[PDB]
DNA sequence: CGATGTATATATCTGACACGTGCCTGGAGACTAGGGAGTAATCCCCTTGGCGGTTAAAACGCGGGGGACAGCGCGTACGTGCGTTTAAGCGGTGCTAGAGCTGTCTACGACCAATTGAGCGGCCTCGGCACCGGGATTCTGAT
DNA sequence: ATCAGAATCCCGGTGCCGAGGCCGCTCAATTGGTCGTAGACAGCTCTAGCACCGCTTAAACGCACGTACGCGCTGTCCCCCGCGTTTTAACCGCCAAGGGGATTACTCCCTAGTCTCCAGGCACGTGTCAGATATATACATCG
């Protein structure tokens, strides 16, 4: 039940960065579900890279590669 | 003394677009990633950077979705974003 | 009897020979022509200079003297050609531009 | 364990553009990945433009055509100009 | 005289044109427009007979997709008619 | 002038295929505008391939490659 | 010298293991190619072909026709809730669209 | 000569619906589909080899690429097919 | 008009940036072999050109009622502000799983060659489809 | 409700040009084979990850409350949909002809391969000045 750790304040602040002036009370649980789907679709790839390398430790390059194949290239943690 | 609605939300918007720290807490996310990952493989281990790279991607994705949601909200001539605005945006973007 | 670098021949700062090697080892083709790495180095140097000039001007607007990622975001998101080249990318620590939609600001 | 990086050359170019200004190691890392990304894009489309014509090599022409396909129109002119200026200097110095 | 109600035939047009697979823009005018655009990037071009069909298939598929997105935007706006603002929102959420 | 060779009823027929029941009359010039921006992009890429080949005719493969590069792949014309 | 028995007939496949191995080596993917790559790839390509054609024939049978044509391939790909994900960006010439009217447009 | 996959698609068709023929328009679509998925899988298999500093694409690379590119149930059955093929080929 | 927000000025201090050193492995200078691309000439097909006719479709007008969207009303949903309480962040002690490097050697796949039958281009056809037309049923809606 | 009658449906006949069979045949797959190697395994060892401890106070939480906002009912007028008559250029098809795609045989000058040796830049040691942090306090903004 760690998903409760994405608190409502942590959501509101991200909505503020996105420009949202007024927030409906039903948005949060949908947002959590959306994040859970995104996390699963990234971690499954990361763990597939970890396993092909036979490593037991996940490396940040794996997360970069999971994003890059999925199109959302990240600069800063590698190159 | 009391400020009226929206005036401080405006101060929040201007602040958090000016500021640039990460806004999700580290420890809860760190556990959430382990909980999700162990269903694919037990007894995994994580480099301390991989969690930060995940948190960066998750915050950026959500911020972009809230941008598109807010445009969908002004098109219906509301100012409140609605769950159906998220669903519509996700459908037009083509992920739903 | 003497050695002089190909990049100083070309009048470039970037390394010609490293790009030539990285090409040959990248399998991109079974041959590489002698002029390609010079051209490619010039293109990369041009784009590097174009990014850094805008980042420097953003730094001067803050009166800072050290470039940091926020200044690279302020560069990329403010040139209509750079943004079109670099749309599918997230920059760490970069944040967003201050950009409230006009319907939201008060009457 | 030695790592290659571009961390000399970005500094040299910065000294030419703004000899007063420093750069943080994070932003140097960003620049390093930016260079690796645009490098991989150009090399990819050059290889495609070779195979479509059933050619075997990459010449300056494949780089020039990849540059015109990938970069927007105002960048493309100036880039192609200094690409050919660089090559004329190289082939005349020889 | 006989007269159907407004929209009685509009649905019949939808049912008729979703069932079929023919091209719908006039071939000759479309080819003339293609030759008018191509004259900017070079002069004395020529086109193979299949190239203009490939362009017409691409353009008609693109516009049908934009129209389905426009219709979802219009329905979201609580309307039945599509208007230009619905295109302008659709293209921005798609990132065009 | 040739932009007006895309007639009003052709736009109607395409909107009908995509399920549009009622259309405001301003849409037509906007659609001609959107179509024009689409055509300009694709033809620019096609000519670029044609020139690197030193051809004078545009071939169907030039269009297929341009559309793949733009990310909206077409099946039916070889390749 | 033994009488030849094509590697497809050792794998139990119709797809051409020889050709797919040639194209793996000639395509500049990597500098060495092992014997387990082409058999696996040819098997998966056969599977996906048979998968699409089994759905397309059902639409063709419902059309009461003896021939498969592109309209039927579009009906197959867009109806399967997972093939629509693999080929989501792809568009098929002469294929048309699935019948689709929003419930709000129809009369009471 | 333009080598094509047409004979192999026709053989496969005559094992799922033995009454049915296929037009040249549909055949050209299938011939493009095969080339597309071939290029995608060989692509990711190459990247997986490069990142681990290995020189070689083996059956493990193709398996891992398949689990990355296809949706889950298709990945399961594709792996079951490739495993059965490679096992029976090894037993030969 | 009251009074809280962020901006700006002076000073401390501590460590990230910026410099200096050793040295080794990556690059440059030169000679070599041989094959990927540039060339001159051709063929011929499929592209651009012109013309007739009829007739599908587009164009221009009419009628009008159903849609877009401008207005007043309303009650509740969420922004603001406070006191309680809890656990994320910090400095630290402690270990040891496993990541990363050196050594050995042998399982295997790159590349050659002689061989030959599996797959492509071509002609032919005959029958499935399409084009054609006629009569029955559905459905919209006028009264 | 219902039946006048328009469009969809369904049943039937004609005849053609496309899919499918056989055919020649050649070039890309097969088999037998050596051998350079890099990668599978063995061993080491030292990083940094996980576990545990006490301290801190910033953040999160639950609650009250006030009015700004989304949803609803209502109207109206104007512009689009369905229908009619005209007319124009699309579409079909026949006849011309020649530009430039696509193929070929000769040739060369360009790049990969190889040994070298020496210096560029990458670890490892250093220290100071740019910044964060702290304190101080000014004046801009808002109901």
């Amino acid at each position: 039940d760690n998903i409760q750790g994405i608190t409502k304040p942590a959501i509101r602040r991200l909505a503020r960065r996105g420009g949202v002036k007024r927030i409906s009370g039903l948005i949060y649980e949908e947002t959590r579900g959306v994040l859970k789907v995104f996390l699963e679709n990234v971690i499954r790839d990361a763990v597939t890279y970890t396993e092909h390398a036979k490593r037991k430790t996940v490396t940040a390059m794996d997360v970069v590669y999971a994003l890059k194949r999925q199109g959302r290239t990240l600069y800063g943690f590698g190159g | 003394h009391r400020y009226r609605p929206g005036t401080v939300a405006l101060r929040e918007i201007r602040r958090y677009q000016k500021s640039t720290e990460l806004l999700i807490r580290k420890l809860p996310f760190q556990r959430l990633v382990r909980e999700i990952a162990q269903d694919f493989k037990t007894d995994l281990r994580f480099q301390s950077s991989a969690v930060m790279a995940l948190q960066e991607a998750c915050e950026a994705y959500l911020v972009g979705l809230f941008e598109d949601t807010n445009l969908c909200a002004i098109h219906a001539k509301r100012v409140t974003i609605m769950p159906k605005d998220i669903q519509l945006a996700r459908r037009i973007r083509g992920e739903r | 009897a003497k050695a002089k670098s190909r990049s100083s021949r070309a009048g470039l700062q970037f390394p010609v020979g490293r790009v030539h090697r990285l090409l040959r080892k990248g399998h991109y083709a079974e041959r590489v022509g002698a002029g390609a790495p010079v051209y490619l180095a010039a293109v990369l140097e041009y784009l590097t200079a174009e990014i850094l000039e805008l980042a420097g001007n953003a730094a001067r607007d803050n009166k800072k003297t050290r470039i940091i990622p926020r200044h690279l975001q302020l560069a990329i998101r403010n040139d209509e050609e750079l943004n079109k080249l670099l749309g599918g990318v997230t920059i760490a620590q970069g944040g967003v531009l201050p950009n409230i939609q006009a319907v939201l600001l008060p009457k | 364990s030695r790592k290659e990086s571009y961390s000399i050359y970005v500094y040299k170019v910065l000294k030419q553009v703004h000899p007063d200004t420093g750069i943080s190691s994070k932003a140097m890392g960003i620049m390093n990945s930016f260079v690796n990304d645009i490098f991989e894009r150009i090399a990819g489309e050059a290889s495609r433009l070779a195979h479509y014509n059933k050619r075997s090599t990459i010449t300056s022409r494949e780089i020039q055509t990849a540059v015109r396909l990938l970069l927007p129109g105002e960048l493309a002119k100036h880039a192609v100009s200094e690409g050919t200026k660089a090559v004329t200097k190289y082939t005349s110095a020889k």
